[PDB]
């Protein structure tokens, strides 16, 4: 299954 | 920057003159993932060329196979024509059925 | 071939002007491709890919697709915050890749995990192999790289990767065991071209073999030769088996000296070939 980088650049 | 793509051009089955067949036009190793590729019988473009759908490998460069269905022929000659931005031309790798 | 993996493949691209950035998700188990959304479909979702995958229910799908919604907020946003960073105009293409998951080993434990970003095909930022550490490739990834020590990003990525990625990847295994773990052994033979004055140029072909994992290297007098010897890549028959082939430049006349060495897993023996005439 994919999931979210969650995170911000 | 840019990454100029390295072609392919071969048939699915051993090719058999009379026998129907695939042929594959592989693309590797471009950016930008914009590309146009077409291929071509006798040098006019096939109708009918299912494209896959575009991946990339772990070097972050874009692959993508072209394919369309044929019948060797003593006559016939086949290519793949690519357009991409690496290019200032479009280059046609004939299909050559040593390779 | 290796240990079991799970890797997934996502790409956005921006097009000014021409509506929302286009995004695409791949998802692979042991290097098939079993997952796949684009966000250019009709109805965009995650689609199977393999005939084992349409053994997972409905609420697979939906939740996955909703991971991908969410992914496409994020990749749209960093797409806009890189343009900031990298300070450049708004109206160009630019291409955001992500690519992320795990090889486990005969355990069932994890081996080596991936958290990896390129922006315009460039390496930005990687997770380390130790999976505690960052690898920023240049002065605009060192922003993101103090952002996300400061919040603990690794940690977070260690836990998913060592956690359920693992067991999605058990999962799958057990669901596509029967056409995952299948060998299709290659059928080689060698080919002879004339190619110049006392030269000729013999080719290996190695032809309908699954995996794609294969090795092919010529021989003079029983002797690895790999010295000038041109190797196509691996390249898809498009019915899920694998080409390749490898070629040398031969004095006319000693081509009965050389031989092809095929290795793959499928092969009870490694294939040991000459050309024959007539």
């Amino acid at each position: 299954s994919p999931s979210y980088v969650y995170h911000q650049f | 920057i840019q990454k100029t793509p390295q072609i392919q051009v071969y048939s699915r089955h051993p090719p058999e003159n009379g026998k129907p067949n695939i042929l594959n036009c592989y693309v590797t190793q471009f950016h930008p993932p914009h590309i146009e590729i077409q291929m071509l019988k006798n040098g006019k473009k096939i109708p009918k060329v299912e494209m896959s759908d575009m991946s990339f490998s772990k070097d972050w460069s874009f692959y993508i196979l072209a394919h369309t269905e044929f019948t060797p022929t003593e006559t016939d000659t086949y290519a793949c024509r690519v357009k991409h931005d690496s290019m200032a031309e479009p280059k046609t790798v004939y299909w050559d059925r040593d390779m | 071939a290796g240990p079991h993996s799970m890797r997934y493949f996502e790409t956005a691209v921006s097009r000014p002007g021409l509506g929302e950035p286009r995004y695409i998700s791949v998802g692979y188990v042991d290097n098939k491709e079993f997952v796949r959304f684009d966000s250019d479909a009709e109805n965009p979702r995650y689609e199977p890919q393999a005939p084992w995958m349409e053994q997972e229910g409905p609420e697979y799908w939906e939740r996955i697709t909703q991971i991908a919604k969410g992914q496409e907020q994020w990749f749209r946003v960093n797409l806009r915050t890189l343009l900031g960073y990298y300070n450049q105009s708004a109206g160009g293409t630019h291409t955001l890749q992500w690519m992320y998951g795990c090889d486990v080993g005969s355990d069932g434990r994890l081996l080596r995990g991936y958290e990896q970003f390129a922006y315009d095909g460039c390496d930005y930022i990687a997770l380390n192999e130790d999976l505690k550490t960052w690898t920023a490739a240049d002065m605009a990834a060192q922003i993101t790289r103090r952002k996300w020590e400061q919040a603990g990003a690794a940690e977070y990525y260690r836990a998913y990767l060592e956690g359920e990625c693992v067991e999605w990847l058990h999962r799958y295994l057990k669901n596509g065991n029967a056409t995952l773990l299948r060998t299709d052994s290659p059928k080689a033979h060698v080919t002879h071209h004339p190619r110049s004055k006392g030269e000729v140029t013999l080719r290996c072909w190695a032809l309908g073999f699954y995996p794609a994992d294969i090795t092919l290297t010529w021989q003079l007098n029983g002797e690895e030769l790999t010295q000038d010897m041109e190797l196509v890549e691996t390249r898809p028959a498009g019915d899920g088996t694998f080409q390749k082939w490898a070629s040398v430049v031969v004095p006319l006349g000693k081509e009965q000296n050389y031989t092809c060495r095929v290795y793959h897993e499928g092969l009870p023996e490694p294939l040991t070939l000459r050309w024959e005439p007539p």
